């Protein structure tokens, strides 16, 4: 036999979608097919079908042309947060296995809530103080390090909630962070977009906060 | 003057008067001289002015035990900072006060009368800062997980002990090898409370101690994430790197901790081989 115990693994489920579409049956998740062998190698290929899931799990126009829907703006804009929500996830796994050992030390203990697990991933990455930070710090933590960690884990909330006891450090910045967290597709409007930039660009355009700039 | 000098009455030009009283200090305080050597008044005045400035804590215990400390904490820093402003007059006129930069027998043990108070002065700041950082923690926490000879120690600990006698040093080492273990079960932050202890209370902290406990931090974060799969491979062979740095100055009761814990996360083939690189860096020649 010239295939090897993964390739195998891969043919019989190949049987499988080719036995049902062969009786007639349901059309099974093809990723849910191959994602059944990625667990029995290392996760360097669980985690890559986890990515083809979640990047081909997008709402989709049955019986059109595969190149209508990648061309359409619709499917295009969809694309971009889907990845961004699984950059956010891996990147919260990370924060996770950073703090505790193991994925599964983690949860016996239960996973903590983003804003603690973000303070508790703050601790180790950075010990000691930055002397470049901005604006103070929230419950012992620079208020801009909390607010970027947890946009990069995607949690919005966790990071408003830092937000709301740090209102009078961070002057107008609240108006227009609540309302790019209730604006759709992670933008804000034109009028308020142009205020925020002109700002930065005015005098933030090179600060001692990269945390600041990022954000 | 010194104390003038050193802003005392200040808290009520003000340059000036300083700098006069700096210029009193060196132009009349006198000089040492044979009668056994008879110290400048320049030296007393330096010894009666430190000695007032901590003669609420040299006979002090240390602690109260729910253990707390004798000294509030305000007043500690106040006393500390008074040393500090003290110090920093002796630096900043090294060269023009007679007796600080090195000089026939007389202005000898001037000179090495003087230098002995500057090292309690560093010594006291230094202990001040270790009785500071020891009750930021949780203390009646590292009390409890301990023997009872070192509670004992703790117990009668006076100041002076702390700043002037070995067993206070001795002991010193041991407290901060037992609250960087508690800071660990927090977890809040170990490369901080590491710089904390790296700098400040240097000469009492040891660079080689720090490391073992980036080391003991990521064995017991391995523990703690015990669980998870792949975030351990990481944190051991990391923990495994630190040790191996420190392997020529890890002390038996620490490499044990470590292997016990290898044991629980069945990193077998890894503790052999930290046992093994602590045998050869004990003895290179062999």
């Amino acid at each position: 036999s010239s295939l090897d115990n993964i390739e195998m693994a891969y043919a019989r489920q190949i049987y499988i979608y080719n036995e049902k579409i062969v009786n007639g049956h349901l059309q099974p998740n093809l990723v849910d097919l191959c994602a059944s062998v990625a667990e029995l190698d290392d996760k360097s290929i669980s985690d890559m079908w986890t990515m083809v899931k979640q990047m081909t799990d997008v709402l989709l126009t049955p019986a059109t042309d595969a190149l209508k829907n990648r061309s359409s703006v619709e499917v295009r804009m969809e694309f971009v947060r889907q990845a961004l929500a699984y950059l956010e996830q891996s990147y919260k796994n990370y924060t996770l296995v950073t703090v505790f050992g193991n994925l599964h030390q983690a949860q016996l203990g239960g996973v903590p809530g983003t804003y603690q697990l973000v303070r508790s991933f703050l601790n180790i990455k950075l010990p000691a103080p930055l002397p470049g930070l901005q604006d103070g710090e929230v419950e012992g933590h620079p208020v801009w390090a909390l607010i970027y960690y947890c946009m990069r884990c995607g949690d919005l909330l966790a990071a408003s909630q830092v937000v709301n006891r740090a209102q009078h450090q961070l002057g107008e910045f609240k108006t227009w962070f609540q309302e790019y967290m209730n604006s759709k597709d992670r933008r804000l409007s034109p009028a308020t977009e142009n205020k925020l930039r002109l700002h930065y660009r005015r005098a933030l355009r090179n600060n001692t906060d990269p945390y600041k700039r990022a954000v | 003057a010194l104390a003038v000098a050193c802003g005392q009455g200040s808290d009520l030009m003000d340059r000036n008067t300083e700098n006069l009283a700096r210029a009193a200090f060196i132009e009349y305080g006198g000089q040492p001289r044979l009668a056994s050597v008879r110290l400048s008044s320049r030296h007393d005045a330096l010894a009666l002015y430190l000695t007032r400035l901590v003669r609420t804590l040299w006979k002090a215990k240390v602690v109260q035990v729910d253990i707390s400390s004798t000294i509030p904490t305000s007043k500690l820093v106040t006393i500390q900072e008074n040393v500090e402003r003290l110090r920093n007059f002796l630096e900043a006129n090294k060269s023009t006060i007679q007796g600080l930069a090195p000089p026939d027998i007389a202005n000898q043990k001037e000179h090495q009368a003087l230098h002995a108070l500057q090292k309690l002065m560093e010594s006291i700041s230094e202990g001040i800062s270790f009785v500071l950082m020891l009750f930021d923690e949780r203390v009646s926490d590292i009390y409890a997980r301990l023997d009872a000879v070192s509670q004992q120690q703790l117990k009668d600990l006076t100041y002076e002990q702390l700043f002037s006698q070995t067993p206070g040093k001795e002991l010193a080492k041991v407290l901060v090898k037992a609250i960087v273990n508690r800071n660990i079960a927090s977890g809040a932050n170990v490369e901080t409370v590491a710089d904390a202890l790296r700098r400040r209370c240097g000469s009492f902290c040891s660079p080689d101690d720090v490391v073992t406990f980036k080391a003991q931090e990521q064995l017991q974060r391995a523990s703690e994430q015990a669980h998870n799969s792949p975030v351990l491979r990481a944190l051991l062979a990391e923990s495994l790197r630190l040790f191996e740095q420190v392997a020529g100055s890890l002390t038996p009761a620490n490499l044990t901790t470590a292997v016990e814990q290898y044991i629980s996360l069945k990193y077998y083939a890894g503790a052999i081989q930290l046992c093994l690189t602590v045998a050869q860096q004990k003895d290179r020649g062999n």
